């Protein structure tokens, strides 16, 4: 575990511990990640979305599922862990020390036999290590023959530029879309979220003040996606609730948005 | 050997084991690969294709009938070893290891003799030390003293091998082909024994059939025996996880998931839904029966089974009047169809009208600026193969535009700038021309037939003869008489009094009110846009100045009346009173 | 190869093949045979490609139907044919995507989505239909391949074209006082001249200007549409049988000379097809039953502005 954890971190255990936020009304996305998961060859999915609609959410909301043993039998206590590429890179000054850091890690996988990796921003798994040999081409063989459980994510502009050029590699994947969620489902995230916010910022969020940060991000902001283009939102006027002073009201959501769109709401 | 271990993996020794998966009707690939490395010299075959079309798994099978027999005297015992390129580097952190490792492994495989290597993926080969292990390899590979097996795919082969051309001599090309329909279907029964053992379910001969073709019609960016493949899995993880049988419905559900195309079985509901289409569509227009009927059949012909396999789904033209509901019905189609407005693909080609802006569909070319980020249309559909395109206004685009469409609407495909070619064969396609609508001089003796003519005419006049015989129907939308007027007055009030709500306030309009706004907002000529400006005029206006002066607040029932009206009333007056 | 005894007979009646699925048009399916025939004996030209077609005339009339159809003949698959829709080929710059971008600009990787699939399959069939709507930079880089059978691409690599069927489809083409097919020759000749350079037609092996099809054509042409909804019917296990009447109803409908067999597409498609659509969601008719189509109010002579189309499912 020793080599994984210092290449790595354990997402699983930190479910356990309470860090990721609650993830809510992504049964759908989980249920097909756990279906892709469960495959006998070539089960490795690849959530594919637009920024900020929740691709990176959807995996710690499967950490949270397999830690409270929602899972089925195959995934049971399975552990997830992220693997970041910046740490495999770090050190690996001369010739074969980033392919020994990959296949120890790789090694240590197989070995323990109940990890299953994630790796948000699959774009940079191409080309890692080498223009040629990199990180790509050594997991090729194990992500074919289905040894190696993968979990990729990227947006579709990333994917169709760097994924896509590798044929070899983007067979071996899996996609699951991903879609940014209507505004209900937006308000149902905010009611999920907002007791973290309200411990955070030690402010009261009103049922009003989520359903006007959903629908006027929705309606105003444009260049962003509505879970975070409304977390923004919330998060934001509770940020000066707090620095003045105790509630955050529809009010407070709209002058948010005038300071940052400038539209007069 | 030692070495051959450390650095490599026994084929043969997992066919033994039984590890590797049954191979079928790759006996001709086997074959020449057979001939190829029994050859005096260059001995040195290597598999190029399409990724999935089953390049390595030709070696499998390779491997397989070298350990049951089935081979020619040359390999009666020759074992296979898959070469680890990544094991060679690693850890050759000195300047001589990787070098070493290498003339080790050849000594090595030298003296036992009956060795074969196979170089998965050969274009990593090139530059694997950087000297790099082809320059070492080159001078054995030529002469035959080391019998040796690549695999690339056609782009890889191309963009790395062939910059060698010394190391390209060296290896003969053996082409593997995508299979047929009928050949995946014989992989797919020579599998099943392995994957419903795996997954613990039984799959039909129809299961397999039905994932072998519509994996082949519908995903177009994998290739076939892989893809198939992939159904199959998915299905029986389905299957696995729920709870056993796997039949055509759970091929069809796990594509629709894929894709999104919608191919899987009708529900009670769906079919209901569906049968009533016509009424669902006209609770957003009013009148324009025709064209709700044209879209209503075209839907319906597309997933009852019937559709064209090559024509898309339907292509339209909403030709007619002005104000009367052109882009409003595929608005509304395309909310039915996904439940959101903006599910709809629209292109506004008013901004085509220099012909220099065709390439904003289908990207620059190679070489040019912008070549890398495709084009606006063909990305849009690929990332929603099953979706409503919407050319809005289409006569105003150059000539040389609508041009470019001819393949879209018969042969269903648009090759971007990148090659890639992207099928239309799921999506509907409504142009929306106002042609013949600007427009008798001399003595003249219904109206709708004459300005059906007129449009139908200054259609031939503008577009070319080719491009009129692909569409599956051009329709043109009566005028809206005085009743429908009426009816689309509860429409735009009913838009008013959502946002009035949202301010907790009810808005109520007597049918006095609503046979005014109708007589006030009723010109046949301009269709439905003069009766939302008389609404704005009337209503809205009027709201504004009451909310901002504090007359009506949250809580009031606010009630809207004519008073000085009896039933042309030009002195008619609205009054707006508020009560809790 | 050494023409096997079953391969040699099948090029015999190679034009019974290809009418299987083209109706009419005797003219091009036979200059297609003939020139598959003399390459494959032996007697092709060495230095040039094994055949240049310009198929011209009518739309709607089975101009690339033919190239389709040749390339299933061949290979076995129309998907084996190469297709490059001249029509997005108007802008004079995006001819880099025939031949690839020159070295050392974003794309040069890649190659030329032309020459690489003709070096990968060299006899292979391409298909430039709707020739007239390209560039002409575009006319000038193919006279090289007419007349020499080879092409140099954006990395200077020269790619033979001389196993190649080239098939250029072109709609290009398409009376005052008193008077009492040949004029449409004619016409489209003149505009074909007037379009193309001279050499560059010098150079094609043949230009064929199909007939539009005719009553007995469009009769035939009936059954062959209606195969496809009888076996797209058939995976749903229910079998579809027209009677005389009804096909002969369709073709009355569908027959119009100017526009070609598209129509006869649309009526077939907006007389059962979707009537059918909507029986088997309504389920009046399901799997294992056949559905029997039929014809009432009609005398079978006179045009059928009354008769209408009537389905009956039967076990
Ligand atoms: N279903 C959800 N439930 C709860 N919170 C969500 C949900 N979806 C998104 N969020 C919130 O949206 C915010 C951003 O989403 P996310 O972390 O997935 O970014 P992302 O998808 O990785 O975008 P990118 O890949 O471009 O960086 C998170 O704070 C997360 O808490
Ligand atoms: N003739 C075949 N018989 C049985 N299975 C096959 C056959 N061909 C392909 N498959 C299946 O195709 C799947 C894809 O693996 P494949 O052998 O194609 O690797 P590959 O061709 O090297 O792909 P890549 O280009 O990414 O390296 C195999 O798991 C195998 O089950
Ligand atoms: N038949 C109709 N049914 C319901 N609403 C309509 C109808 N026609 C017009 N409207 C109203 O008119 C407004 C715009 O109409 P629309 O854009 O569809 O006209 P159009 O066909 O595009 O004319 P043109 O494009 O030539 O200007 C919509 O808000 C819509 O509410
Ligand atoms: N001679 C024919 N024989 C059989 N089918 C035909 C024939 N002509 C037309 N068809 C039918 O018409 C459809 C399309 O015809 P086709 O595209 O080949 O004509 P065309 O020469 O390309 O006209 P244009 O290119 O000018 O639009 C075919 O799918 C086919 O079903």
């Amino acid at each position: 575990s020793l080599v994984l954890d210092q290449f790595g971190r354990n997402l699983t255990a930190a479910a356990m511990e309470g860090k990721l936020d609650p993830v809510i009304g992504r049964e759908k996305e989980i249920e097909r990640v756990m279906q892709v998961l469960s495959r006998r060859t070539k089960n490795n999915p690849v959530l594919i979305g637009e920024p900020g609609v929740g691709k990176t959410a959807v995996v710690e909301g499967l950490a949270q599922a397999i830690v409270h043993g929602e899972v089925p039998e195959t995934l049971k206590d399975k552990q997830l862990y992220t693997l970041d590429l910046g740490s495999l890179v770090a050190g690996s000054r001369y010739r074969g020390d980033f392919e020994e850091r990959l296949k120890k890690v790789l090694k240590e996988i197989n070995t323990r036999g109940d990890i299953i990796l994630f790796i948000d921003e699959l774009h940079t798994l191409v080309g890692a290590g080498a223009a040629a040999i990199d990180a790509a081409s050594i997991l090729k063989p194990k992500l074919a023959r289905g040894e190696l459980q993968t979990i990729g994510a990227t947006t579709l502009d990333e994917y169709r530029k760097y994924i896509e050029k590798d044929a070899a590699l983007e067979r071996r994947f899996q996609p699951v879309q991903v879609g940014e969620p209507t505004v209900e489902h937006t308000i149902e995230i905010l009611k999920g979220l907002r007791d973290r916010y309200e411990a955070h910022h030690r402010v009261s969020i009103t049922d009003a003040a989520m359903v006007a940060a959903a629908t006027l991000a929705d309606r105003y902001i444009n260049d962003r996606f509505l879970p975070d283009k409304a977390i923004d939102l919330i998060d934001e006027a509770g940020a000066r609730m707090r620095i003045r002073r105790a509630e955050v009201d529809d009010e407070q959501i709209a002058e948010v948005l005038g300071n940052w769109t400038g539209i007069p709401v | 050997s030692l070495v051959l271990d450390q650095f490599g993996r026994n084929l043969t020794a997992a066919a033994m084991e039984g590890k590797l998966d049954p191979v079928i009707g790759r006996e001709k690939e086997i074959e020449r690969v057979m001939q190829v490395l029994s050859r005096r010299t260059k001995n040195n075959p290597v598999l190029i294709g399409e990724p999935g079309v089953g390049k390595t798994a030709v070696v499998e099978g390779l491997a397989q009938a070298i350990v049951h027999g089935e081979v020619p005297e040359t390999l009666k015992d020759k074992q296979l070893y898959t070469l680890d390129l990544g094991s060679l580097v690693a850890g050759s952190r000195y300047r001589g290891d990787f070098e070493e490792r290498l003339k080790k492994v050849l000594k090595e495989i030298n003296t036992r003799g009956d060795i074969i290597l196979f170089i998965d993926e050969l274009h990593t080969l090139v530059g694997a030390g950087a000297i790099d292990a082809a320059s070492i390899l080159k001078p054995k590979l030529a002469r035959g003293e080391l019998q040796t097996i690549g695999a690339t795919t056609l782009d890889e082969y191309r963009k790395y091998i062939e910059k060698d051309a010394a190391l390209e001599r060296r290896f003969q090309p053996v082409q593997v082909g995508e299979p047929t329909v009928e050949h995946t279907i014989e992989i797919l029964k020579g599998l099943r024994d392995r994957y419903e053992a795996h997954h613990r379910v039984s799959i039909t001969d129809a299961a397999m059939v039905a994932a072998a073709t519509l994996a082949d019609r519908y995903i177009n960016d994998r290739f076939l025996p892989d893809k198939a493949i992939d159904l199959i899995d998915e299905a029986g993880a389905r299957m696995r996880i729920r709870r056993a049988e796997v039949d055509d419905e759970q091929i069809a559900e796990v594509l629709g998931n894929w894709t999104g195309i919608p191919v899987f079985k009708l529900t009670e509901a769906e079919t209901t839904r569906l049968l009533r289409m016509e009424e669902e569509l006209h609770k957003r227009i009013i009148g324009q029966e025709d064209a709700v009927k044209a879209v209503s059949k075209a839907i319906r012909r597309t997933r009852a089974g019937l559709k064209d396999p090559k024509r898309p789904s339907g292509s339209f033209i909403f030709a007619g009047p002005s104000g009367v509901g052109k882009t409003e019905l595929s608005k509304a189609l395309a909310n039915f169809l996904f439940g959101d407005d903006d599910a709809l693909i629209q292109i506004d080609m008013g901004e085509f009208h220099d012909r220099f802006t065709a390439s904003r569909l289908f990207g620059a070319p190679p070489g040019y600026v912008g070549y890398e980020e495709g084009g606006q249309l063909t990305e849009k559909v690929r990332r929603k193969p099953f979706s409503v395109v919407l050319f809005d206004e289409i006569e105003k685009a150059h000539q040389e535009i609508y041009n470019s469409l001819l393949q879209v609407l018969e042969d269903g495909r648009l090759t971007d700038g990148q090659g890639r070619t992207v099928d239309f064969k799921n999506t509907v396609l409504i142009f929306t021309s106002n042609l013949g609508t600007s427009d008798g001089l001399g003595f003249s003796k219904n109206d709708y037939e004459r300005m059906k003519q007129k449009v139908n005419d200054e259609l031939k006049k503008h577009f070319r003869p080719e491009f009129l015989n692909r569409i599956d129907d051009i329709i043109v939308f009566h005028q809206l008489t005085r009743e429908e007027i009426i009816r689309m007055v509860d429409l735009m009030i009913s838009r008013v009094a959502g946002q009035l709500k949202s301010k907790d306030m009810a808005l109520v309009l007597t049918d006095a009110a609503k046979a005014l706004l109708a007589k006030r907002g009723f010109d046949p000529v301009l269709g439905a846009r003069p009766l939302r400006r008389t609404i704005q005029r009337e209503i809205e206006d009027q709201l504004s100045e009451k909310i901002l002066f504090e007359e009506v607040g949250p809580g009031q029932v606010v009630t809207v009346d004519v008073d000085n009206w009896d039933g042309p009333g030009e002195d008619a007056v609205f009054t707006f009173t508020g009560t809790r | 190869f050494k023409l096997t005894e079953a391969e040699t007979t099948r090029l015999l009646r190679m034009e019974e093949e290809l009418h299987k699925r083209i109706i009419g048009q005797e003219d091009a399916v036979k200059a297609v045979s003939k020139a598959i025939r003399r390459t494959r004996a032996g007697l092709k030209d060495p230095k040039r490609p094994s055949g240049s077609f310009i198929f011209a005339g009518p739309s709607g009339v089975g101009k690339t139907e033919l190239s389709k159809a040749l390339a299933n003949f061949l290979f076995g698959d129309d998907d084996a044919l190469i297709q490059i829709d001249m029509g997005e080929f108007h802008d004079r710059f995006t001819a880099s995507r025939l031949f690839g971008a020159p070295p050392g600009y974003v794309g040069y990787e890649e190659g030329g989505q032309l020459t690489e699939k003709v070096r990968r399959k060299p006899f292979s069939v391409v298909l430039f239909d709707e020739i007239e709507k390209a560039h002409q930079e575009i006319y000038n880089s193919l006279l090289q391949v007419l007349e020499d059978g080879r092409l140099t691409d954006g990395q200077g690599r020269t790619v033979d074209f001389k196993n190649t069927v080239l098939i250029f489809t072109s709609n290009l083409g398409t009376g005052l006082g008193f008077s009492k097919y040949e004029r449409m020759k004619q016409k489209v000749n003149d505009e074909l001249k007037k379009h193309f350079r001279p050499e560059f037609l010098n150079r094609i092996d043949d230009i064929i200007v199909f007939h539009q099809l005719t009553r007995e054509e469009i009769i035939r042409m009936v059954d062959l549409m209606i195969s496809r909804v009888a076996g797209q019917l058939k995976s749903k296990d229910m079998a579809l049988v027209l009677t005389d009447a009804a096909k002969a109803l369709l073709a009355k409908r569908g027959f119009d000379p100017v526009l070609g067999a598209r129509p006869l597409r649309r009526t077939i498609q907006r007389e059962i097809e979707d009537q059918l659509s909507e029986k088997i969601l309504f389920e009046e008719v399901g799997p294992g039953q056949v559905v029997t189509v039929d014809v009432d109010n009609w005398d079978g002579e006179g045009p059928g502005e009354d008769a209408v189309f009537t389905f009956t499912g039967t076990r």
